[PDB]
This record gives C-alpha cells, structure tokens and sequence, in this order.
C-alpha cells in the first residue's frame, strides 16, 4: 500500500523502536484517518493508532452532527467493514484487535458517520449496490449472490419483503463469504451482515408499515 | 324413496327390520358434484432458512 512504503523510510531514518513506541501492542504506529459524513468537519488527519473513536471525532472532525446524542452509527474502517452502533461506539478504540473484538474490523480507516436523521437500510442497500456494480464477475458466489443480495436489498428498503427473509439473507451472506476467490465477496457480506445484526427491529418495523399500508 | 305405506310395511315385516331408515340407493344427501376450491398446504420442508438438504 501507498501509506507502508511512504512511511517505510521514516521508519529506517528514526528507527523501529520509535514508531513502536506508539499504539498497544501489536497495534504500533501513527495510521492516517478519514472521518466523512455527518460530521460538522469532515476532514483526513493522521493521529496515533489507538485513539478512541469518539474522542477523533470529537478532537478533528468537529464532533457528529447535531451532538454525540444525534448519533446513530458508525462504519469505521470503509465501506467494507460492518457498522457498529452508538452503543459499542462509546469507548472502543481505533486498531485491527480493538475493533476484531467489537466484530467489525480496523480496514482502512475511514470513519463513516450517521445520525439518527438518516435511513440506514437505504444506506446499506447503497453500498450493496455499490458492490454489485463493482465485482469482476469471476467466481459464481460473488457474481450471482451479490446480484441477488442487491435484490433482496432494493426491497429491504422498500419494506417489500417478509420477516422470514432476513434470516434467509443471513445465510446467502454466509454462503458468499469464504466461497470466492478473493475478498470483494466478504466485503460485500460483511455490511449486510452488521446492519442486520444490530437493526433487525427496524427492517421488521418498516415491513410491518409496509404491510399495513397495502393490505 | 317414493314407495306406499302398504308397501312399505309388507317389506319391512317380510325382512325384519325398518328399511327407510338405511336405504341402499343414494339422495339428496350426498355430497355436490361442483365443489369450492381447495387450499393444500406445503410440507415441513418448505422453510427459506435453517433448512439444508444435508440434514434432511
Ligand atoms: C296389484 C294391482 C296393480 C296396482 C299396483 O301394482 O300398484 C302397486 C302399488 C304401488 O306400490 P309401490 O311400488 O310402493 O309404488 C311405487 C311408486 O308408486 C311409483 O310411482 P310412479 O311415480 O313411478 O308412477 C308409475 C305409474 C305408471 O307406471 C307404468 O305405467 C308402468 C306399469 C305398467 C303395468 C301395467 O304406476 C302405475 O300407475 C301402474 C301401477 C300398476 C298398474 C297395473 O302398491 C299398492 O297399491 C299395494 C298393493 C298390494 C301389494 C300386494
Ligand atoms: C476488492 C479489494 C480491493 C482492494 N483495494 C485496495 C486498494 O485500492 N488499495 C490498497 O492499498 N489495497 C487494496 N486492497 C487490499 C490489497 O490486497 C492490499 O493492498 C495488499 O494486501 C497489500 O497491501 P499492504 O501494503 O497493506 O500489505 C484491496 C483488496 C480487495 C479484496
Ligand atoms: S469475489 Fe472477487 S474474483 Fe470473485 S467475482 Fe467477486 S470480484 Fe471477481
């Protein structure tokens, strides 16, 4: 990556002992953040590894949108890696073991903040979207069920579908990961992943609503 | 069944019992030969999850 061989020389001019000094352990160095969304500043910085995430967002991005009460989610390492609500947000930290253990993941850093004042299925269903347009097409697995993932999401968001459904979404994801060639189809299951374990209640609620309004 | 009072006792004393009350010919009392339509539910086997060919 740009960033490994960038800092590479740095590292050889000062020494491996003092970028090591940074983070905890096995989580060393300084890592550049993205915080994008609904924030009053989004903006790139490079801070040290494992800073609190709502402490980064506090400090350079200006704080969330309408105040730390106004958030409702976080995708804190890019599109890829599934979201966490305000809840876990609170005091977790921004490294790869720190955020394997919240189930999400470090990725690459970049910090995708919602408040309550968005639609979080549709948002996900965006980024579904965004995988289905951009997988290679290969390997069955990532090709027929990130199609059919993009589907079931489309009408997720419209509260189309039953509640039956969403377990069988789970377990299409299930079966996209760890079946293809390379990780595009992990990335593609991990996002409906999370929004379905810590947002089940709201897909259920919006398929309700739309059953009662069209009998 | 369209049979006479006379002729109606002389059968039931000749063989022994009442016959009106179970008659061998069929009437009104079967079923209409146009019927609703059915329903027919599905099988155990029709669930979208939890439901893999292995362990059935
Ligand atoms: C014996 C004398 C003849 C009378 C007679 O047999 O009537 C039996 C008469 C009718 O008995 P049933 O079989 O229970 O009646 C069937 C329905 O009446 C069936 O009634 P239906 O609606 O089918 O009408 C058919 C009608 C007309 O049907 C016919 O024309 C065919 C008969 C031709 C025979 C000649 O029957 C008749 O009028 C002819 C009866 C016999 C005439 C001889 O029974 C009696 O009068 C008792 C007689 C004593 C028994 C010994
Ligand atoms: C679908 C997909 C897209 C990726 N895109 C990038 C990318 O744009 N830039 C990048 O540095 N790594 C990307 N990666 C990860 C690369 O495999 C990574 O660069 C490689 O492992 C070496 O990176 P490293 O210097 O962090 O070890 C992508 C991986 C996948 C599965
Ligand atoms: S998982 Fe990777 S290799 Fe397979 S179809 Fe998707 S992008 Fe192509």
């Amino acid at each position: 990556n740009v960033e490994t061989v960038a800092v590479s020389p740095t590292i050889c001019r000062r020494g491996g002992a003092w970028f090591a000094s940074f983070g905890r352990e096995r989580n060393s160095g300084t890592k550049l953040f993205n915080i994008s969304g609904h924030v009053n500043h989004p903006c790139t910085v490079e801070e040290e590894m494992s800073v609190p995430l709502k402490e980064l967002i506090e400090k350079h991005a200006g704080g969330v949108i309408g105040g730390w009460d106004n958030l409702l989610a976080v995708i804190p390492g890019g599109s890829s890696t599934p979201l966490i609500p305000k809840s876990v947000c609170e005091t977790v930290l921004m490294d790869f073991d720190a955020l394997v253990q919240a189930q999400t993941g470090l990725g690459t850093a970049a910090v995708i903040v919602m408040d309550r004042s968005t639609d979080i299925v549709k948002a996900i269903a965006r980024l579904i979207e965004f995988y289905k347009h951009e997988s290679c097409g290969q390997c069955t697995p990532c090709r027929e069920g990130v199609d059919w993932m993009n589907k079931v999401m489309a009408r997720f968001v419209k509260g189309d579908a039953r509640p039956a459904e969403i377990d069988s979404l789970w377990e299409i994801s299930k079966q996209i990961e760890g079946h293809t060639i390379c990780a595009l189809g992990d990335g593609a299951a991990w996002p409906v992943q999370g929004l379905i374990r810590h947002f089940r209640p709201e897909l259920e609620e919006r398929m309700q609503q739309f059953a009662l309004q069209h009998q | 069944a369209s049979a006479t009072r006379v002729i109606q006792l002389l059968r039931n004393w000749a063989s022994g019992r009442d016959l009106q009350a179970k008659l061998q010919l069929r009437y009104q009392e079967i079923s209409k030969r146009t019927q609703p339509p059915p329903k027919l539910p599905v099988g155990p086997s029709h669930k979208l999850s939890n439901n893999y060919y292995c362990t059935r």
